[PDB]
RNA sequence: CGCUGAAAGCAUCUAAGCGGGAAGCCCGCCCCAAGAUGAGGCCUCCCACGGCAGCCGGUAAGGACCCGGGAAGACCA
RNA sequence: CGAUGUCGGCUCGUCGCAUCCUGGGGCUGAAGAAGGUCCCAAGGGUUGGGCUGUUCGCCCAUUAAAGCGGCACGCGAGCUG
């Protein structure tokens, strides 16, 4: 007997409210959903996890003094091109990127991992534009 | 040996209503909202407000005295109000009231007009005394600190803007 | 913000209060409003100006449909002025008065492939004392094994000019509405006959 | 302000305080101000 | 450097909270920039053509080729 | 060691900050002006000559200042020699 390999499946669209949840502990669950490891037919070499919609991403929570002391960093390739953005400022300017970054770092590197990241749709504020997909509300 | 335990006399007629995280104090001179830690409990009694803490841990012991004083400062502010007095010293130095604003001539090449924030009143009884008054104790002391900072007391001469009661301490020169 | 499209016509000097004032002459208007950008429709505010009438027998259909929806004759250039909403339907030199300061944008003259000395004002090499075929060369471009590479943005030979350049805070010396003429004190990018944009200065 | 690794009371008017993660010595005598560093 | 302020009846810029404060930091100015594959937006133009998410051919709006040139340019653009 | 060209200069930079200048400060045996000392700060700036191969240093005339270090004592498939 060979191990079961699934034929392609309709993905499950899912909706998660970010308000009040801790940044890192929410991200690990989203990553699990994107990989589809909650699914009994999980297969490592095809994209078969959920599509994850997240709202209220600007209301994510964080412990200690991370609002001031967590620094995001970007290197432009130029001399002096290291930019340091504190978490506070990122929330004030591109708040959806806090969760996106946290999740992306928890997905595998490579073509499949980049594909899985596109299946995550993060929104600040309580609304998302994906009624047509009828996302299933999740409590995590 | 405790400010938090000390009950707060409430003069009639001042009303102290409690809400989660805040205490609202209304009196003859205005209202003040006091933000209060949700770990503390503020209790209304007959002509008395009291604050209680839920343990003997350092943080609760620290918030206990703070919360009592802030509530008491609000009770005083709406009934008595607060004021601070500034003495201007030095030959040419003087103040006057331009409208309800304060104009200081204190040795610069120009005057210094200070606009009153909401809830602050300026008075100039004599040209060398300035009164700052309002219901908010923290604000009164802040505006007063700002006006003193225009021209601080000199290290060598009785010249500058002084708190009333501030001791004049000088250094010799030559 | 207010602006107008123009043509650089030439340079001369005038006499003002017994002073010779170098000027660039610019033929600016008249500029029809061809489209307006609104926050509801486009997400920002600007006016699309037209300039220089064109032979309709040179204007293809999608452009013609664009003009006609505006009730505008066929024009040679369309450019937008950001954050400008003129009341009329035609922008002319009269939006500027003498004494105002303006920013002027044009396409600078094209040096083509330019050496390090012309493009970056490098010092080049000695012309005697043994200098060997490096009189106009850049010298070293780096270090050694650390970092073993050349920085991004390293100044090197290459194309230079024929690029957008803004010169800021130029005094308007005169306005001649009869001939749609703006006189601006000083130098303005590009050749005579080049397209320019004149805007109210951003320098306070 | 004296910035040193050994911050100590210099006179009996000196008060050792901890302020925003640092040790300071404040005193009515300005020479006695210290910050650990 | 302060305001207000406990723990610590006083005091304390701090433990709750608020203010002031550098040529430096973020933005503002200028230039590039949607291969930003996350490939964005707006205006306008053509139209659902024949024959066996495919192929084949004729077209549309458009474009390219070629030619006269250009303060554009090594060729290219 | 079946080769990793070695001083100094020129050219071209870029970085560190234990900061020479400029900006912000506390203390002064800080009257003022000018200094001294320490703290914050690397954004920019940091001259031209005489001597000597010199690096350095001394000297001349200035300067807000004429900083110190790293990059194979940066840089010879870039030049000099
Ligand atoms: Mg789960
Ligand atoms: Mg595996
Ligand atoms: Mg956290
Ligand atoms: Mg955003
Ligand atoms: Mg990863
Ligand atoms: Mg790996
Ligand atoms: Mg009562
Ligand atoms: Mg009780
Ligand atoms: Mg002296
Ligand atoms: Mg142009
Ligand atoms: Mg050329
Ligand atoms: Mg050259
Ligand atoms: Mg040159
Ligand atoms: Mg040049
Ligand atoms: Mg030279
Ligand atoms: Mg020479
Ligand atoms: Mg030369
Ligand atoms: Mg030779
Ligand atoms: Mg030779
Ligand atoms: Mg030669
Ligand atoms: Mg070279
Ligand atoms: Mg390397
Ligand atoms: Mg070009
Ligand atoms: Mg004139
Ligand atoms: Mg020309
Ligand atoms: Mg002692
Ligand atoms: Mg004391
Ligand atoms: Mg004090
Ligand atoms: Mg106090
Ligand atoms: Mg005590
Ligand atoms: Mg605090
Ligand atoms: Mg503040
Ligand atoms: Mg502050
Ligand atoms: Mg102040
Ligand atoms: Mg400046
Ligand atoms: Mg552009
Ligand atoms: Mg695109
Ligand atoms: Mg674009
Ligand atoms: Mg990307
Ligand atoms: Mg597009
Ligand atoms: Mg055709
Ligand atoms: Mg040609
Ligand atoms: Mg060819
Ligand atoms: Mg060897
Ligand atoms: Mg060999
Ligand atoms: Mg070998
Ligand atoms: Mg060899
Ligand atoms: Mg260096
Ligand atoms: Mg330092
Ligand atoms: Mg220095
Ligand atoms: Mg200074
Ligand atoms: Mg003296
Ligand atoms: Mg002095
Ligand atoms: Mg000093
Ligand atoms: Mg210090
Ligand atoms: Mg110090
Ligand atoms: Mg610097
Ligand atoms: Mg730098
Ligand atoms: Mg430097
Ligand atoms: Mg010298
Ligand atoms: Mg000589
Ligand atoms: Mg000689
Ligand atoms: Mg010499
Ligand atoms: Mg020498
Ligand atoms: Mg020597
Ligand atoms: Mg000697
Ligand atoms: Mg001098
Ligand atoms: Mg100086
Ligand atoms: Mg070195
Ligand atoms: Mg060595
Ligand atoms: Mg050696
Ligand atoms: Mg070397
Ligand atoms: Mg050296
Ligand atoms: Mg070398
Ligand atoms: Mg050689
Ligand atoms: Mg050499
Ligand atoms: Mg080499
Ligand atoms: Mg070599
Ligand atoms: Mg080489
Ligand atoms: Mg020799
Ligand atoms: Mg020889
Ligand atoms: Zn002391």
């Amino acid at each position: 007997m060979k191990t079961y390999v699934p034929k392609q499946v309709e993905p499950r669209w899912v909706l998660i409210d970010a308000e009040g949840k801790t940044l890192g502990r929410l991200a690990t669950k989203i990553a699990t959903l994107l990989r589809g490891k909650h699914r009994p037919d999980w297969t490592p070499n095809v994209a078969m996890g959920d599509f994850v919609v997240v709202v209220n991403a600007d209301k994510i929570r964080v412990t200690g003094k991370k609002l001031e002391q967590k620094i995001y960093t970007r290197y432009s390739g130029y001399p002096g091109g290291l930019k340091k953005i504190p978490l506070e400022k990122m929330l004030a300017t591109h708040p959806e990127r806090v969760l996106e970054h946290a999740v992306k770092g928890m997905l595998p590197k490579g073509p499949l991992g980049r594909r899985l990241f596109k299946r995550l749709k993060v929104y600040a504020g309580p609304d998302h534009p994906h009624q047509a997909q009828r996302p299933e509300k999740l409590e995590v | 040996s405790r400010i938090g335990r000390l009950p707060i006399p409430v003069p009639k007629g001042v009303s102290v209503e409690v809400a989660p995280g805040r205490v609202k104090v209304k009196g003859p001179k205005g209202e003040l909202e006091v933000p209060v830690s949700p770990e503390m409990r503020v209790v209304v009694e007959e002509g008395v407000v009291r604050v209680e803490r839920p343990s003997d841990e350092r943080r609760h012991k620290s918030l206990h005295g703070l919360t009592r004083t802030l509530i008491a400062n609000a009770v005083k502010g709406v009934s008595e109000g607060y004021s601070k007095e500034l003495l201007i010293k030095g030959i040419g130095y003087r103040a006057r009231l331009v409208g309800r604003a304060l104009e200081l001539t204190v040795g610069f090449s120009h005057p210094v007009v200070v606009e009153p924030p909401e809830g602050i009143t300026f008075e100039v009884p004599e040209p060398t005394r300035v009164r700052v008054s309002g219901i908010d104790k923290q604000k009164v002391g802040q505006v007063a600190a700002n006006i003193r900072a225009i021209r601080k007391p000199s290290a060598y001469h009785e010249k500058g803007i002084y708190y009333a009661g501030e001791p004049v301490r000088l250094k010799p020169g030559k | 913000m207010k602006g107008i499209l123009g043509v650089k016509v030439g340079m001369t000097r005038i006499f003002r209060d017994d002073r010779a004032v170098p000027v660039t002459v610019i033929l600016a208007g008249p500029c029809p409003v061809v489209q307006r950008r609104t926050p509801e429709k486009d997400g920002y505010t600007a006016v699309q100006l037209g300039f220089l009438p064109q032979n309709p027998k040179r204007v293809n259909r999608p452009l013609k449909g664009h003009f006609a929806k505006a009730g505008v004759e066929p024009v040679r250039i369309l450019r937008e002025i950001r954050d400008f909403n003129p009341e009329g339907d035609t922008v002319t030199v009269e939006i500027f008065k003498p004494g105002e300061r303006v920013d002027v944008t044009g396409t600078s003259k094209g040096r083509g492939f330019a050496g390090v000395m012309k493009r970056w004002n490098f010092a080049g090499g000695p012309d005697s004392h043994g200098a060997h075929k490096i009189h106009r060369h850049p010298g070293s471009i780096g270090n050694r094994k650390t970092p073993g590479r050349v920085y991004k943005g390293k100044k090197m030979a290459g194309h230079y000019g024929a690029e957008r350049v803004t010169v800021m805070n130029l005094e308007v010396v005169d306005v001649i509405p009869e001939e749609n003429l703006l006189l601006v004190k000083g130098a303005v990018p590009g050749p005579n006959g080049g397209l320019v944009i004149v805007r109210e200065t951003k320098k306070a | 302000m004296k910035v040193r690794a050994s911050v100590k009371r210099i006179c009996d008017k000196c008060k050792v305080i901890r302020r925003h993660g640092r040790v300071y010595v404040i005193c009515e005598n300005p020479k006695h101000k210290q910050r650990q560093g």
